[PDB]
């Protein structure tokens, strides 16, 4: 299998045309405020194929 | 009830209260697969089971 290729799955807002963004900020998906820690409330914006 | 005899309820004519779900600490899993948990409150449905 191959898992070296990833894509962005969460973002606070949609991209404008020809924008580019590489930040790995922890999106506050869950009800509690994320403070630099992962969990069931906080997810990483990137997922692999 | 017994697992081979699992229990069922039809629900209708009611206003969902997802706040309890989002606030729940005790659950081992709360996960929706057909629609995202943020898109719940603004969708309406004709039955729920």
């Amino acid at each position: 299998g191959n898992y070296n290729y990833l894509y962005r799955l969460f973002r606070k807002s949609n991209l404008k045309p020809f924008e580019r963004d590489i930040s790995t900020e922890i999106y506050q998906a869950g009800s509690t405020p994320c403070n630099g820690v992962e969990g069931f409330n906080c997810y990483f914006p990137l997922q692999s194929y | 009830a017994s697992v081979y005899a699992w229990n069922r309820k039809r629900i209708s004519n009611c206003v969902a209260d997802y706040s309890v779900l989002y606030n729940s600490a005790s659950f081992s899993t709360f996960k929706c697969y057909g629609v995202s948990p943020t898109k719940l409150n603004d969708l309406c449905f004709t039955n729920v089971y």
